[PDB]
């Protein structure tokens, strides 16, 4: 039987892009966005715009 | 299955039409690089669908 399709929050390597806009946090830790609606999520991909 | 396969057998073109056009354009005088982003879909389960 299948108990669970679960992940891995393990840390990958680091790709130095040289842009200006662009985090990467090192360890455990969420940047907190939130939507038109008013929800709220949480991730990870740090690249923004302006 | 077939199709999560495949759509990351097609995202790997559009991240070489991409490549290919700032190569090509790398001699002219105020081009500006282009570059592409990813992102993952996930319906109501928790297998994932590709990208």
């Amino acid at each position: 039987k299948v108990a669970g399709i679960t992940q891995d929050f393990t840390d990958g390597t680091t790709t130095n892009t040289g842009r200006g806009l662009d985090v990467a946090i090192s360890q455990n830790g969420f940047f907190r966005l939130v939507d038109s609606n008013g929800s709220v999520f949480y991730s990870r991909n740090g690249q923004f715009k302006l | 299955s077939f199709s999560q396969a495949v759509s990351g057998l097609n995202a790997a073109a559009t991240n070489l039409d991409v490549i290919g056009n700032n190569i090509a354009n790398s001699a002219t005088y105020g081009f500006k690089s282009g570059t592409a982003s990813f992102a993952d879909m996930f319906a109501g389960s928790k297998v994932g669908l590709g990208v």
